[PDB]
């Protein structure tokens, strides 16, 4: 309905918001990035071995949807 | 009018090459994010990308060199390090976690778009990730690890018996030049700051092309600083030449942002608007277009001019007032679509040697009648 088959976006908005949506982070995740982050700077591969339910992929967005706020 | 694809991978930016590397990947989700929010999807045909394979990319590259690319890992590296020299895996070019992920899926990109414009799915076709166009048969290079761009090419030769690539990064564009070398089928047109061994130290005007590509290979070396007025004084002649004596069917174009003034690498004194112009240009051609990105390392202004330029190539006049997102603040103090990106530093390129450029490609070109 919103991606057809054949990676036809038919509502590509609704795709990019699902993604944000998925900003689920709690506090203990966002602390052990924090104090992983400060200790090895950048090194989301070793901050995401230490979070169970995020990747290193995760940990890069994560990084930029807060490096302001 | 003219039917437009767009490839948006949600996933393409959530990579990070290191700390200190200039290359950052999260410019396509700033890109994305601003394309998306001016509304622009409205006007095109957006797609969730291919990614591709090994098989897609020893097309053109080395079994063992994409094996190694599979192969190498931040954990692993130690017992590698002959290969990180063979295959120049490193410095430039490092070891990152989703480093083969990346490269599947920015090339992915570019060859579903050449797909495209080969079927007629599209005129023109947007790979904002691609045009990394240093990449060669068997070596990283220059950030560089699989050349989207030669990829994409061969796709195109399949129906296309003469393909115009024209690369706009401030850097030779080494890799597509040395592929195609040696054949007339594929013209490769590459503006880039030359001299001083700046990177990669090639792209002299006198390289032209060998064999049965002689002439089909053109290279306008400046110097330091570099303007709107001036580089267009060269580009259009130049490129309306190229379109008229060699009467290409079908335009590669890569837009690396990196000649942008205030770029973190690139030394030239572009604005957004004259960078645009260039692909407004190109685009008045009417020849099928697949339109890639490439360099640009100051983040901020690299997702600006490219969202400017997918606003050029679907004909939409957007707002100089960037929309509200959650990149916003990436935009402080102006929040604006047009910044002042000026060096205010002295152009190196005088009247003299700009003239003494445009004679020698003038003359080169009468080659091809
Ligand atoms: O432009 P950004 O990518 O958002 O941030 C880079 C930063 O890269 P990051 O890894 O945070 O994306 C960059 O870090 P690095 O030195 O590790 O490349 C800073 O030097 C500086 O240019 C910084 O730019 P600044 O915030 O404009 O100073
Ligand atoms: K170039
Ligand atoms: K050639
Ligand atoms: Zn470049």
């Amino acid at each position: 309905k919103f991606i057809n088959m054949n990676g036809l976006m038919a509502d590509p908005m609704k795709v990019y918001k699902d993604r944000q949506v998925m900003n689920m982070w709690s506090e203990q995740e966002k602390e052990t990035f924090r104090e992983k982050f400060m200790q090895h700077p950048k090194n989301f591969g070793l901050i995401a071995s230490f979070l169970e339910r995020k990747t290193v992929a995760e940990c890069v967005l994560y990084y930029y949807l807060t490096k302001k706020n | 009018a003219k039917t437009v694809a767009y490839f948006y991978d949600p996933d393409v930016g959530n990579f990070h090459y290191g700390a200190g590397h200039p290359m950052k990947p999260h410019r396509l989700a700033l890109t994305h994010s601003l394309v998306l929010h001016y509304g622009l999807y409205k006007k095109m045909i957006v797609f969730k990308p291919y990614q591709a394979s090994q098989h897609d990319m020893c097309r053109f590259h080395s079994e063992d060199y994409i094996d190694f690319l599979q192969r190498v890992s931040p954990t692993n590296m130690q017992g590698f390090t002959k290969s990180l020299n063979a295959f120049n895996v490193g410095d430039d070019c490092p070891v990152f976690p989703g480093l083969f992920e990346f490269c599947s899926r920015y090339t992915g990109a570019s060859l579903q778009g050449a797909t495209q414009l080969n079927n007629k799915i599209c005129d023109i076709a947007i790979n904002w990730a691609g045009g990394l166009h240093h990449a060669k048969k068997f070596e990283a290079s220059g950030f560089c690890y699989v050349n989207d761009i030669v990829i994409g090419i061969l796709e195109l030769l399949k129906y296309h018996p003469r393909v115009l690539y024209i690369d706009i990064d401030i850097h030779h564009g080494d890799g597509v030049q040395e592929a195609f070398y040696l054949t007339d089928r594929v013209m490769t047109v590459s503006f880039h700051k030359y001299g001083n061994y700046f990177f990669p130290g090639t792209g002299d005007m006198y390289e032209v092309g060998a064999e049965s590509g002689r002439y089909y290979c053109l290279n306008v070396p400046l110097r330091d600083g570099i303007d709107d007025q001036s580089y267009k004084h060269l580009f259009q002649p130049v490129i309306n030449q190229v379109v008229d004596f060699y009467q290409p069917t079908c335009i590669v174009l890569q837009c690396g942002a990196d000649s942008l003034g205030c770029d973190r690498l690139g030394c030239f004194n572009l604005s957004i608007r004259g960078h645009g112009e260039c692909v407004e240009y190109v685009k008045s051609f009417n020849i099928p277009l697949l339109v890639l990105g490439g360099g640009g390392y100051t983040v901020r202004n690299v997702a600006r001019c490219w969202t400017y330029e997918t606003s050029l190539l679907v004909e939409e006049a957007i707002s100089e007032e960037l929309p509200y997102s959650e990149y916003f603040e990436y935009f402080a103090p102006d929040f604006t679509l047009h910044p002042d990106v000026s060096t205010r530093i002295e152009n190196q390129n005088s009247r003299q040697y700009l003239d003494q450029i445009r004679q020698t490609i003038f003359e080169n070109l009468k080659m091809l009648n």
